[PDB]
DNA sequence: TTGTGCTTATCGGTAGA
RNA sequence: CGAGAGGUA
DNA sequence: TCTACCGATAAGCACAACTACCTCTCC
C-alpha cells in the first residue's frame, strides 16, 4: 500500500507549502522532509490521524487553523457536528477538511449555515497533489490590506463594484483563503492588475 | 394576353336501375400545334 | 415492402437484445421467418437455402438464429398448419385503416404484384433478404444519390400527370358531393364541374408551386421558371436544365460536386455559381431522354433462350444467374455472356427496342 | 523556353521530377506502426513486395485522412525544387 | 479549328503565323503615338472575341 | 467537451542519460494508453467441458507474437482482467459470486490446430450449486462483450496518446530557454459528463510516474477548464497564445494589444463567457 | 478507385488525391479537366461567408463599448467598469 | 453461432445439458429428437473489431498511427536533424531496441541507438 | 442540416432520520 | 403593399 | 423504514444560419 503512502506524503507536502504561502509559519524541517524521512517518522500505520495538526499565525499567535482528516470517506452530519464541536470547545476559527470524496447535500447545508460563526475549507485529494502556485503559468498574487485596499481606492478614484472580479471557486481564491470583499495584486511578466473577489 | 390551351372532351355515360372538363396548356409545336 | 435489421424491443428481456430482421409491410411490424413459412415455406432448411448468403460470419448467423427465436416466440406452432396466416391476417386486420381484402387477397395484388405465384414471391423476399445481408457484411456497396445510375428524370410526362390527377380528384370529391347534395330532396354536364381543374393549372404555371411527389401538402417551388430574350443561348441554355430538390439548399452537402457517372450525360464543367451551386446541372449536347416502351420484351427474351423461374422452392440454382426486368425477377439464364451478346446483337438488328439498358455484373452474378 | 530542344529537356525534367516525388511520398507514406518490422535494421524478405505494389498506395492513401495529409506535406515538400525549376528555364525579360 | 478537346499544337499556330509574315510569338513592334519614338518591348495584339454586357453605368446612378 | 485534449511535458532530469527524451516519452506511452483485450486475443469460442460447477466455459486463444509485441505475458493479462472485474463488478446481473480465470499454454481441444504457438486463456464461472446460469444465450451476450472491453494496459479514460515536437510551447521552461525544441506528449481522454473533471483523474492515473512528468507547465488544452484547474490567468494566459497563433496562421500581423484587450473584455468577471446572448446577459448580470 | 470500388472489403467513403502532369499551355485530358473542377469547387466566397459576418457582429456587440478615460485607465461604458488599468502602448507618445 | 438441422424434422437445433447423461445434446422444439454432438462446441467466433461498418473512411478513427518524430539526434550520412523512432526487437535480441530511420528524402539511412 | 441552450421529466440514487 | 426566382460587388 | 432533494440522460422545443444593391413576375 505504498501508492497510498505517498499520495499522502504528496498531499502533506503539498498542503505545507501552501500554508508556507499564506503565512502560518511553517518550519523547514517539515518543508525539506523526504519520503524516507516522512515514512520513518510515521511509523507502521497512521490511519489518516496523525496529519491533524495546529497552526498559528506568524504576526498574530491568537489566530490559529486546524487541519483535519476525516476517518473514512463519504463523511456525512455526525463527523460535521463532531468538527464543529470541536472547534468551539478549541476556540478555532478556521478548519481545512481534507476530503476523499464529495460531500453530502446536508453537509453542505450544514457548513453553509455556521458559516457566519466560523469559515471552513474543503479541498479533495485529487486537487492537492501538484502545488497550483509553482506553475510557470500562474503569475505572483499578493493579497492587500486594508489600508492598501483604501489608498487603491482613493488613488484611481473607483468603487469596489467596478474592479475586475474573480470568484471564490477559483483555484487561486481557495489556496490562499481568500473571503468575499478582499482584493488581490497581480503582477505579469512591467504592468500590474488588481481583481476583486466576489 | 391569355391563355393557349386545348379542350378536353371525354363521353360520360350515367347507368341507373362527351363533356368539357377542363383545359391544358399546350407547348409549342406539339403533337397538337399549328 | 421494407425489411430491416434492427434490436428486438417486442417482448425483449434485459439479457436478449440483439439485432433480428423485421418486416414493414401494410404498418403491421411482423417477423420475417413467419412472412416465410406463410408463403408456402414448411422448412428451415429449405429458407436457408433460400437465402444463400454464401459466407462465414458469426453475426449473421447470430441474427437469423434470434429472428428464428422471435418468430418462434410470437406465434405458437408457426411451422404447422395455416397459423402463419391467421397471424398475419390479424396483425393487418389491427391497423388503423386495415383493407377490405382477406390474407390471402391482400397477398397477391398488394404484395409483389409482379409474380403471379405465391412460392415465387418468397424467393425474392429470400433475395432481398440474402442482399441485405450481404450489405450489412460489407461484400456489396450501398445506393447513394450522387449517382445517376440511382436517378430519373421527368420533364412532363410524370411532373403534370401527378398535378392531372389530383385536380381530377378534387374535381370529382366536389361532384360527388353536389351529387349527394342534389340527388335527395339532371344532365351530367352540370355536375362535373369545368372550371376547377383550369384554374388549378393557371394557378401552378403563375404561383411556380407544384405538387410534391411524396406529400400532399409544402408545394415545392422552382420548378416552372420564365423564359430570356436577351439572346437565343439564354434560352437554349434554360430549356435543357435538371434540377436536384435538396432542403435547405444552404448545406447542399455531397451532391454539389461533379460524380464520375456525370460522362457524357450532364456538364460538370458549368454549374450556376452561388447557392444553388451543383444542384443545377446542364445537359450536355449529345443527351436524351428515355421514354416508356410500349412492346413487351418477355417474348422476346424468352426467345433468346432464358427460362422461367422456377416455381418450386425446394429447388435451388446451381450457377443460373438472375434476370431482372424494371427490378422484377422474370427468369434464369445459365450463362450470361452469351445470353448478353445475343440481346445486343438482337437490338442491333432493331429486333429490340433501342432505349434499353443490358447490365451484366459479375459480383451480384445476375 | 527558348527552342524546341529546352522544350523537350524541361518536359523530361518535370516528368522524372514528378516521379520523383510520386516515389518519395510512397517512401513517407511508410512512416506507420505497421511497418515497424521492416523498418528496422533486420534482414526482410519482402522488400521487393514493398515496390511491387504501387497501384495500392493511391488506393491506402485515398482511404485515410492522417495519410493523405502526410502523402500531401511529402508531395509538397518534393515539389519545391520542381517549382524552383522556371529560373532556371526561364529567361530575365519573361514578363510573368 | 479551336476544338476544345482537339487543340492544336503550340508549335503548329507559330508555324501558321510564321508563315503569314509575322512574329512566331504573336508580338509586333509597335510604336508610341505620342512621342513618335519606338517601344523596346514587343506588345502582343490579336483580333480576340469580346462581348459586351447588360450591365452599364447610367443603369446604377443613384 | 467530449475530445479533451491535454498537454503534458517531460521533465528535465531526462537529458542526463543518452536518449533520455525518447525512451521517457515511449514509457509514458506505453503506460498510460489504452489497449482493450479484444485487440489482442484472436480466436474466441465458449466449449461445453463437463466440483467445477461450470457448463459452459469460454476459450481466448492468444498467439505469442501480440503479447510479444504488446510486451506483455499471460499472467499479465490473467490478473489484468481480474482487476478489472474485481474493481467496477457492477455489470453481469446475474446469479455470479466470482469469477477465476485459468492459464494453459496448451489446452485439450481438438477442434482446430491451426496456430501451434497460441497460447489459451480459460475463463470459468463459478455458480453457487445452480441451474441460473446454464444458459448458453445469457452468457454469450454478458460475459464475453464485457471482458473483450476491458483493457490490459492503461485505463478507459485515455483515449489516445500521441508525441509530438514544438518549437514555441505554451507553457515555456523556467529560464534555460536555450533549447529551441520539445517533445511533449498530447493525450485525448473521454469527456467525463460526471463531477469528476478529467486532469483529476489524469492525476490518478499517474501516480506510479509523477516525477519523469514535469507538472510545473503541463496545463490542459482547453480554456475554459484550465480557469478553474490553475486560474484565471493561465486560462487568459492560453487563450492570448491561441489567439497569437491563430492570427499568424491567418496569414495577417494584428499588435499585441488588440489582443490583450480583447482577452480582458472577455474576462472581466472572472469566467470566459461565450459570445452569444447568453454569455452578454451573463456579463451583465 | 473512380468506379465506385477499387476492386472490392468494399469502400464507403474516399479522399480524392490526384496529381496532373500536363499543364494549362499543352491542354488538358477530360478526365484532368474533371479532376481539375472536383478540386476547385470547393472554392467559392458565397459558399462559407455568414460565419465571419456572424463572428464580426458578436465581437463587435462585445467590445464597442470600450473606451479609454482622461484618468489613464481603459473603462467601460456599462457602469464605468473597470477593463484594464493601462493599456499596452509599446510606443507610448499617443 | 453454429446453427444445425435435424436429419428427420430439416428445422432447427437447440443445445442443451443433460444431467443424467452429463454429454451435450441438440434438440428442436417441433420435434422430439434429441440426437448426439460433435467436439463440444457450441459457439466459435473469430474476433474482428469491425463494428463501425461504411464508417470508418469518412472518420479518421486512427487505426494505424503515425510514428513520432524528433529533432535532436542528428544523422550520419547527411546533416539532417529530422528522424523517426521507434522501438522494434531485433533478430535474435531480447528486449526493445530504439532505432532511428532519417527523414530527408535524399539520404534514406536508417542506424539504430 | 446542424449548433447551442433551455426547460421538462424521468428514472434511479444516495443518505438520513 | 408584400411574396417568389435570377443577377451585381 | 420511507422519503427529499440531487444527478444523469432523453426529448421536445425553440432561434439561427453575412452585407449593400439591380432585376423580373403574381398578389
Ligand atoms: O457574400 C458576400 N458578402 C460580402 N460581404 N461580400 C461579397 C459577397 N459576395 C461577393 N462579395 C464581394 O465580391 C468581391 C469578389 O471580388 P470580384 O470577383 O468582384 O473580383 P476578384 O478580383 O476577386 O475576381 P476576378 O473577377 O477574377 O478579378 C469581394 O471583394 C466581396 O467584397
Ligand atoms: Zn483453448
Ligand atoms: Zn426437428
Ligand atoms: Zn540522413
Amino acid at each position: 500500500t505504498e501508492e497510498e503512502l505517498k499520495r499522502l506524503y504528496r498531499i502533506q507536502k503539498t498542503l505545507m507549502q501552501m500554508l508556507r504561502d499564506r503565512g502560518y509559519f511553517i518550519a523547514d524541517s517539515e518543508l525539506t522532509m523526504t519520503k524516507q524521512q516522512f515514512i520513518r517518522k510515521h511509523g507502521d500505520n497512521m490511519k489518516r490521524e496523525d496529519l491533524v495538526t495546529l497552526k498559528a499565525k506568524r504576526n498574530d499567535n491568537s489566530d490559529q487553523l486546524y487541519i483535519f482528516f476525516p476517518d473514512e470517506a463519504k463523511v456525512g452530519v455526525k463527523t460535521m457536528k463532531m468538527y464543529t464541536n470541536r472547534m468551539k470547545s478549541e476556540n478555532v476559527f478556521r478548519a481545512i477538511l481534507v476530503v476523499q470524496q464529495n460531500l453530502t447535500p446536508f453537509a453542505r447545508t450544514c457548513i453553509s449555515e455556521i458559516s457566519s460563526k466560523f469559515h471552513l475549507e474543503v479541498f479533495q485529494e485529487a486537487e492537492m497533489l501538484v502545488n497550483i502556485k509553482e506553475h510557470v503559468l500562474v503569475p505572483e498574487h499578493q493579497v492587500l490590506t486594508t489600508e492598501e485596499k483604501k489608498t487603491l481606492l482613493e488613488r484611481y478614484t473607483v468603487k469596489e463594484t467596478q474592479l475586475p472580479r474573480i470568484q471564490v471557486t477559483d483555484p487561486i481564491a481557495r489556496y490562499f483563503g481568500l473571503k468575499r470583499g478582499q482584493v488581490v495584486k497581480i503582477i505579469r511578466p512591467r504592468y500590474v492588475t488588481y481583481r476583486y473577489v466576489v | 394576353n391569355m391563355t393557349y390551351s386545348a379542350r378536353i372532351k371525354v363521353n360520360v355515360q350515367v347507368e341507373v336501375f362527351d363533356i368539357l372538363i377542363g383545359s391544358i396548356p399546350v407547348m409549342v409545336k406539339s403533337i397538337l400545334c399549328k | 415492402f421494407i425489411v430491416r435489421l434492427s434490436e428486438n424491443e417486442k417482448a425483449e428481456d434485459y439479457k436478449r437484445r440483439e439485432k433480428v430482421l423485421t418486416v414493414y409491410f401494410l404498418s403491421t411490424e411482423i417477423p420475417v421467418w413467419l412472412l416465410f413459412f406463410a408463403l408456402g415455406v414448411s422448412s428451415d432448411k429449405e429458407a436457408m437455402d433460400l437465402i444463400a448468403f454464401d459466407g462465414d460470419d458469426a453475426s449473421i448467423t447470430n441474427s437469423l438464429i434470434a429472428s428464428i427465436h422471435v418468430a418462434d416466440a410470437v406465434c405458437e406452432a408457426f411451422r404447422c398448419g395455416n397459423n402463419a396466416l391467421t397471424y398475419v391476417e390479424q396483425q393487418i386486420k389491427s391497423t388503423k385503416f386495415p383493407p377490405a381484402e382477406s390474407v390471402d387477397e391482400c397477398l397477391h395484388l398488394y404484395l409483389f404484384p409482379g409474380l403471379q405465384s405465391l412460392k415465387k414471391k418468397a424467393r425474392f423476399l429470400g433475395y432481398m433478404v440474402k442482399c441485405l445481408l450481404n450489405s450489412y457484411a460489407g461484400k456489396r456497396k450501398c445506393e447513394n444519390r450522387d449517382s445517376f445510375r440511382n436517378k430519373r428524370i421527368e420533364l412532363a410526362g410524370e411532373l403534370l400527370e401527378r398535378e392531372i390527377r389530383v385536380h381530377l380528384a378534387h374535381a370529382r370529391r366536389k361532384m360527388t358531393r353536389a351529387m349527394q347534395k342534389h340527388l335527395s330532396g339532371k344532365p351530367i354536364e352540370h355536375y362535373l364541374d369545368a372550371s376547377v381543374i383550369t384554374n388549378g393549372l393557371s394557378r401552378a404555371f403563375s404561383t411556380g408551386a407544384w405538387s410534391h411527389p411524396f406529400r400532399k401538402m409544402e408545394r415545392v417551388s422552382g420548378v416552372v421558371a420564365n423564359l430570356g430574350r436577351a439572346n437565343p443561348l439564354q434560352t437554349l441554355i434554360d430549356l435543357r436544365r435538371t434540377r436536384q430538390q435538396v432542403l435547405y439548399t444552404g448545406k447542399v452537402g455531397d451532391a454539389r460536386y461533379p460524380h464520375p457517372s456525370h460522362w457524357g450525360r450532364v456538364c460538370f464543367l458549368s454549374t450556376p455559381d452561388g447557392e444553388n451551386c451543383g444542384l443545377v446541372k446542364n445537359m450536355s449536347l449529345l443527351g436524351l431522354v428515355s421514354t416508356q416502351s410500349l412492346e413487351s420484351v418477355v417474348e422476346k427474351l424468352f426467345a433468346c433462350g432464358m427460362e422461367e423461374l422456377m416455381d418450386d422452392t425446394c429447388t435451388p440454382l446451381f450457377g443460373k444467374h438472375k434476370v431482372l426486368l424494371n427490378g422484377d425477377w422474370v427468369g434464369l439464364c445459365a450463362d450470361s455472356e452469351s445470353f448478353v451478346a445475343e440481346l445486343k446483337s438482337r437490338r442491333r438488328q432493331s429486333e429490340l427496342p433501342r432505349e434499353m439498358e443490358i447490365k451484366r455484373d459479375k459480383d451480384d452474378n445476375e | 523556353s527558348s527552342d524546341l530542344q529546352s522544350r523537350k529537356n524541361l518536359t523530361e525534367e518535370i516528368s522524372y521530377g514528378l516521379r520523383e516525388a510520386e516515389q518519395v511520398c510512397n517512401k513517407q507514406q511508410l512512416m506507420v506502426e505497421s511497418w515497424r518490422d521492416f523498418l528496422a535494421v533486420n534482414g526482410e524478405d519482402k522488400e521487393e513486395d514493398s515496390v511491387s505494389d504501387l497501384a495500392r498506395f493511391c488506393y491506402e492513401r485515398q482511404k485515410s485522412a492522417t495519410l493523405s495529409e502526410l502523402a500531401v506535406s511529402a508531395f509538397k515538400d518534393a515539389y519545391r525544387d520542381v517549382q524552383a525549376l522556371a529560373y532556371r528555364y526561364g529567361d530575365q525579360s519573361n514578363s510573368f | 479549328h479551336a476544338t476544345p478537346f482537339s487543340t492544336p499544337g503550340v508549335t503548329e499556330i507559330t508555324e501558321q503565323l510564321h508563315r503569314a509574315g509575322f512574329s512566331r510569338w504573336g508580338n509586333e513592334r509597335v510604336y508610341n503615338g505620342r512621342s513618335g519614338e519606338m517601344m523596346r518591348s514587343m506588345i502582343f495584339m490579336g483580333p480576340t472575341f469580346y462581348q459586351r454586357l447588360v450591365h452599364m453605368s447610367e443603369d446604377k446612378v443613384k | 467537451q467530449r475530445e479533451q485534449t491535454m498537454s503534458l511535458y517531460l521533465s528535465e532530469y531526462l537529458s542526463k542519460k543518452k536518449h533520455g527524451f525518447e525512451y521517457g516519452s515511449l514509457e509514458i506511452k506505453n503506460h498510460l494508453e489504452k489497449l482493450s483485450f479484444s485487440e489482442i486475443v484472436s480466436t474466441s469460442m465458449i466449449i461445453f467441458s463437463p466440483v467445477p460447477l461450470s457448463p459452459w466455459v469460454c476459450h481466448f486463444h492468444i498467439s505469442e507474437k501480440v503479447l510479444k509485441r504488446k510486451q506483455l505475458s499471460a499472467e499479465s493479462v490473467v490478473s489484468s482482467l481480474n482487476e478489472q472485474y474485481k474493481s467496477r463488478n457492477r455489470e453481469l446481473k446475474l446469479d455470479i459470486v466470482d469469477l477465476d480465470i485459468q492459464n494453459t499454454n496448451h489446452c485439450s481441444s481438438d477442434d482446430q490446430a491451426m496456430k501451434d504457438d497460441n497460447v489459451c486463456i480459460t475463463v470459468t464461472v463459478v455458480e453457487a450449486s445452480k441451474h441460473s446460469v446454464l444458459e448458453l444465450d445469457a452468457i454469450r451476450l454478458v460475459l464475453i462483450p464485457f471482458l473483450l472491453d476491458s483493457p490490459v494496459k492503461g485505463d478507459q479514460g485515455i483515449k489516445k496518446v500521441n508525441i509530438l515536437w514544438t518549437d514555441r510551447p505554451k507553457a515555456p521552461k523556467r529560464n534555460g530557454n536555450h533549447l529551441a525544441g520539445e517533445l511533449y506528449l498530447k493525450v485525448t481522454m473521454y469527456g467525463d459528463r460526471g463531477k469528476r473533471n478529467c486532469w483529476t483523474a489524469l492525476l490518478e492515473t499517474c501516480l506510479p510516474i509523477m516525477d519523469m512528468i514535469d507538472w510545473g507547465r503541463s496545463h490542459p488544452d482547453n480554456i475554459r477548464q484550465c480557469c478553474s484547474v490553475y486560474g484565471i490567468d493561465a486560462g487568459r494566459s492560453i487563450f492570448v497564445a491561441n489567439l497569437e497563433s491563430a492570427v499568424s496562421d491567418t496569414g495577417k500581423e494584428i499588435l499585441r494589444e488588440h489582443l490583450l484587450l480583447v482577452a480582458d473584455s472577455l474576462s472581466v468577471t472572472g469566467e470566459f463567457v461565450a459570445l452569444n446572448a447568453k454569455g452578454w446577459s451573463k456579463q451583465r448580470q | 478507385p473512380l468506379r465506385g470500388a477499387k476492386g472490392k472489403t468494399t469502400t464507403e467513403s474516399y479522399v480524392p488525391y490526384g496529381v496532373i502532369e500536363n499543364s494549362f499551355l499543352t491542354g488538358l485530358n477530360p478526365l484532368e479537366s474533371f479532376v481539375h473542377s472536383v478540386t476547385s469547387r470547393d472554392s467559392s466566397f458565397s459558399g462559407n461567408a455568414d460565419l465571419p459576418g456572424t463572428l464580426s457582429r458578436r465581437l463587435m456587440f462585445f467590445m464597442r463599448d470600450i473606451y479609454a478615460a482622461y484618468d489613464g485607465t481603459v473603462r467601460n461604458s456599462f457602469g464605468n467598469q473597470l477593463v484594464q488599468f493601462t493599456y499596452e502602448t509599446d510606443g507610448p507618445v499617443e | 453461432s453454429t446453427m444445425k438441422f435435424c436429419r428427420e424434422c430439416n428445422n432447427i437445433l437447440y443445445p442443451k445439458e443433460d444431467k443424467e447423461q452429463k454429454i451435450l445434446l441438440y434438440a428442436c422444439r417441433n420435434c422430439d429428437h434429441q440426437e448426439v454432438a460433435d467436439n463440444s462446441c457450441v459457439y466459435r467466433n473469430e474476433v474482428h473489431h469491425s463494428v463501425s461498418e461504411r464508417t470508418q473512411i469518412l472518420t479518421d478513427v486512427a487505426s494505424d498511427p503515425t510514428l513520432p518524430r524528433t529533432k535532436a539526434v542528428r544523422c550520419s550520412k547527411c546533416q539532417h536533424r529530422e528522424a523517426v523512432f521507434f522501438q522494434a526487437t531485433a533478430r535474435g535480441e531480447e528486449g526493445m531496441t530504439l532505432f532511428f530511420v532519417c527523414c530527408n528524402p535524399n539520404c534514406g539511412h536508417r542506424w539504430r541507438e
